[PDB]
DNA sequence: AAAAAAAAAAAAAAAAAAAAAAAAAAAAAAAA
DNA sequence: TTTTTTTTTTTTTTTTTTTTTTTTTTTTTTTT
């Protein structure tokens, strides 16, 4: 043999014995360096590259999930890394650039990249994946290349980003992201636009996991990263908190516009999966607070506690994480005179969390007695509103944080109850009092009286006092006898939050009836926008307390939701839904009442109106909530609800889509009779849906806007899945003898002879085999299905990919009917 | 009509919220081979032929950008309560 | 012009595949 | 000249959706 084979047995031995258990890589890279040194000192460099490519191409058919190839691709990665670190140490202090290890390295990578990129077009997935991996792992240590080779690499990788399999696209986005050292300026030689195109456009939920982390994350690309907090995959949603925000760390408070910084933690702490919530909790709980050196006040100054109302969740993620700062924070005497917004929010959070867990130690010490907090509250109320640094927005926030601190305070001191009742009575009597402080003040005046009757008479006293204050200035300022518009607004806003918290019938609470006959009934009949809106809302909060009032004003609610503007239809629809939801069905179908068919027509006119999105959304949520409470037993309205789920004109209301996504499954799953109702509607639902899809598919418009409707195969699958008697939530046992899914299938095979399209029949017939088949069913519900499948298989001409599934159902039905009549 | 059923729905349909599509269900080799052979390379170095190795045009771009939509939550707490009174739970499943 | 031809698309359906988080463990460099 | 971290690497869990199976029909390829 010759040196062409000595090099071959050397590389064969080292790449064979290095395939297992990573043993002796410091000897492997050593002896590979010796043989490359002796080869270039000899001079068979192209032969060395050729046997290199030979022993590499003996690996390339091995797939992903194979360790034996991985321990060689990381060996050659360690080899090119060894040459790269030798050149890095050669440019420095001692000038070790001798024997031309720059030229050997450049020609080596110029030949090996030209070899692997010849294999990038092969039809096997494994060779393309291993070529782009064998580039992508070493592309960081490759360094400088030729512009023709750079163009070939970027053309190959920019074609391989749209490769058919995802596993090669992973190595494609890796080898793309190693080419990132440029100035960023954009509106195909740039890698960053390609990675953004993959981070949005790619169908694999795994290519985004390697195009999301490995990007550059400067000022420009950052929303393209951060909107991956709403990724399709759960692992990406968790990993944006795990490895991107945790990586930036301290710079997140100064490098993110606060509209997104108050959106990311709301997307985290209100997610649907537990691991991403725990990742956001551990990000707000461990990394950041130990990154700005433990200062809770400095973190709260950067979590913008004044505007964003998300922090009441996030600070709880601190208190459930490490209790040393829960027990370390003490509130001395010399800080209640000089509050800031952050420490008032801190006192609020720590006190309501301490009463949530009933820690009696911090309830005992370290917190002031109720009269002292009453002194602080009256101090801030008088410093804000009894006026003639201290900005109005900050003072309003400090009073609202200490009022939430006050709404669950210790009743045991009568002096504290008396003091805080005087402070809240002297605060809520203010004319220029803002609205959230009105709400929380009425909340404290409820939660510190002895009962509901004392809160009712106190709030009626305050509201009638603010009315008498205006009637005196109307009487005196001439030098007719009704209140103004602004004081009617200020009285109704207090009455709203008052009647939000009353929970009793109104026979023995006659001050609410006097308030209604004085104010609310002359607020509904008014002609202003906001007065009518709050009048309908207050009328609804009164109608959730008495049934004769609801049966009185349901007519004017129906007329004002059938012939009014947007916000009145919103509030009136909410009131109609809530009146039904509380009072049952003594509101319709009787004497003196409203006829419920008229209300169903009003519900129809709201539900078919695409121009009112949120009114349609609350109509959908409302009708589903009333179906769950079984006060609505009508059939055509459920048919129109499921059509409105599946219509294409209601495909832009995302909230209506989620409303029907949650509250239709919880209908049929919670009770068997609800599933029977779904099975009775689903036949004509599928008929009208197939008609609508035919007329949408054969429509001739330059911009048709199709594909809002699902293809009816997935519609038939989800109709089966709602009408499947396995998934009932009850512990029945008898549910294995229910014939509802087979009745739906029999109705679908009845309506199967009522469509014209030739694809509709294919995607109806190819999916009938998902039904419940266990031979515990009735004789006739198998007999009618056998007859209809017989008639459809024989009499009508069907193709073979449909006759497969149809005669497969024939075989399963014949086997089960043989089991039925063998006994 | 109580906490067990509501929590069961809130734990099974908690991955069934995106809507129309994406509804969800159920609620050796060891080779050592490094020895020579002459013409193996053409079995792994060939052009595309009739095997189309790239993506369809109809899915190289997507218009929703693979974003999750805005999460109107619709958990069982938002279903069990009224709209104008968020502190009252109704007669559920009655 | 024209008689055959086989990978891809579509889709139902099934099960196991598998990246990731987290705990042991063998080769390796500073050390007194 | 054995010790003390380093470190990375290397086997258990989970539920994810992700790949793979199979039947048939389409749609660009080969020859005279």
């Amino acid at each position: 043999i010759d040196i062409n084979t000595k090099i071959f047995n050397s590389v064969a031995e080292v790449f064979q014995k290095a395939q297992g258990s990573y043993a002796g890589h410091r000897k492997h890279i050593a002896v590979l360096k010796k043989i490359q040194s002796k080869a270039v000192e000899q001079g068979y460099e192209d032969a060395f590259n050729f046997w290199f490519d030979k022993l590499v191409t003996k690996i390339l058919p091995l797939k992903k999930n194979e360790i034996i190839g991985d321990r060689i691709v990381k060996l050659v990665a360690a080899f090119i890394a060894s040459l790269e670190r030798e050149l890095i140490l050669a440019k420095k202090q001692n000038y070790k650039l001798t024997n031309d290890e720059e030229g050997i390295f450049s020609r080596f990578v110029d030949q090996f990249i030209r070899h692997v990129l010849r294999g990038v077009e092969s039809p096997d997935k494994n060779v393309r994946f291993r070529v782009l991996q064998l580039l992508a792992v070493i592309m960081d240590n490759i360094g400088e290349i030729d512009e023709s080779l750079f163009n070939l690499l970027i053309l190959s990788l920019n074609k391989r980003i749209y490769d058919r399999e995802p596993t090669v696209r992973i190595q494609a986005v890796f080898c793309l992201t190693k080419f990132q050292d440029e100035e960023q300026t954009e509106h195909n030689f740039e890698a960053t636009r390609t990675l953004v195109a993959s981070i949005q456009n790619d169908p694999s939920a795994e290519v985004r996991r390697a195009a999301m982390l490995n990007l550059i994350n400067d000022n420009n690309t950052r929303p393209y990263i951060l909107e991956r907090a709403r990724d399709v995959n759960i692992v990406n949603r968790r990993l944006v908190y795990s490895r991107i925000l945790k990586s930036m760390g301290r710079k997140c408070f100064d490098d993110i516009e606060p509209h997104i910084f108050d959106q990311l933690i709301e997307w985290g702490l209100e997610d649907r999966e537990l691991s991403v919530r725990n990742a956001c909790k551990r990000l707000i709980a461990h990394d950041w607070l130990n990154a700005l050196d433990g200062d809770l006040i400095e973190l709260l100054e950067k979590l913008d506690v004044s505007r964003s109302s998300v922090c009441v969740k996030a600070i709880e993620a601190l208190f459930q994480s490490r209790p040393d700062i829960l027990s370390k924070i003490k509130f001395p005497e010399s800080i209640w005179k000089d509050f800031t917004v952050e420490i008032a929010f801190l006192f609020r959070a720590i006190y309501l969390y301490c009463l949530d867990n009933n820690i009696t130690e911090m309830l005992e010490e370290n917190f002031p007695e109720a009269s002292k907090l009453s002194e602080h509250l009256n101090h801030y109320i008088l410093l804000r509103y009894h006026h003639n640094h201290f900005d109005y927005n900050t003072l309003e926030f400090i009073i609202e944080q200490l009022s939430i601190a006050a709404e669950r305070y210790d009743y045991s001191d009568e002096v504290g109850r008396r003091s805080m009742l005087t402070v809240v009575r002297n605060m809520l009597a203010l004319t220029t009092l803002s609205e959230p402080l009105i709400k929380i003040g009425i909340r404290v005046m409820k939660s510190l009286s002895i009962n509901e009757k004392d809160f009712v008479t106190m709030a009626i006293e305050i509201i009638n006092d603010i009315r008498d204050d205006d009637i005196e200035k109307q009487e005196q300022e001439e030098k007719e006898k009704e209140a103004s518009s602004a004081t009617i607004v200020l009285c109704l806003t207090r009455s709203s939050y008052m009647l939000e918290l009353v929970n009793t019938p109104l026979t023995e609470n006659i001050l609410i009836a006097s308030l209604m006959d004085t104010l609310i009934t002359p607020a509904v009949r008014n002609t202003a926008p906001n007065i009518r809106e709050l009048g309908v809302k207050n009328l609804g909060l009164c109608c959730l307390l008495d049934v004769k009032l609801a049966i009185d004003n349901m007519y004017i609610l129906g007329m004002c939701v059938s012939k009014g503007n947007a916000s009145l239809k919103y509030i009136a629809l909410q009131v109609i839904v809530d009146i039904f939801s509380v009072h049952g069905n003594t509101v319709v179908d009787g004497e003196g009442k409203v006829d419920s068919i008229s209300l169903h027509k009003i519900f129809y006119k709201v539900l078919k109106n695409n121009g009112l999105p949120e009114c349609q959304v609350i109509a959908a949520e409302g009708l589903c909530k009333l179906f769950l409470a079984d006060v609505f037993t009508d059939d055509d309205l459920f048919e129109t609800l499921v059509l409105s789920y599946f219509s294409p004109i209601n495909s832009s209301n995302e909230a209506l889509v989620q409303a029907f996504a949650f509250c239709i499954p919880v209908y049929c799953f919670s009770h068997p009779a609800h599933q029977q109702r779904m099975s009775r509607t689903a036949a004509d639902i599928l008929l009208r849906l197939c008609v609508l899809w035919d007329d949408l598919q054969s429509s001739v418009i330059p911009e048709v806007d199709r594909e809002a409707m699902l293809k009816p195969n997935i519609i038939f699958q989800q109709l089966l899945f709602w009408t499947d008697p396995r998934n009932l939530v009850n512990q029945t046992g008898s549910t294995k003898k229910d014939t509802v899914q087979l009745t739906f299938l029999i109705d679908v095979l009845k309506i199967y002879a009522q469509i014209e399209k030739k694809e509709i029949k294919k995607m109806i017939i190819t999916n009938i085999n998902a039904i419940f088949l266990s031979s515990e069913q009735d004789y006739s519900t198998l007999k009618e299905l056998l007859e209809y499948s017989d008639d459809i298989a024989e009499n009508d001409n069907l193709d073979n990919v449909s006759k497969n599934a149809l005669d497969k159902l024939r075989n399963n039905l014949n086997s089960l009917i043989e089991e039925i009549n063998e006994r | 009509f109580e906490k067990d059923l509501m929590a069961y729905f809130d734990e099974n349909l908690n991955r069934n919220w995106r809507g129309r599509e994406h509804w969800k269900v159920r609620n050796v080799l060891e080779i050592d081979f490094f020895k020579t052979d002459d013409s193996f390379e053409d079995k792994v170095f060939a052009s595309k032929g009739r095997t189309k190795i790239d993506m369809p045009i109809k899915n190289r771009k997507n218009d929703t950008h693979y974003l999750l939509p805005d999460d109107f939550h619709f958990s069982t707490d938002r279903i069990t309560r009224l709209f104008i009174k968020p502190a009252q739970k109704m007669s559920l499943f009655s």
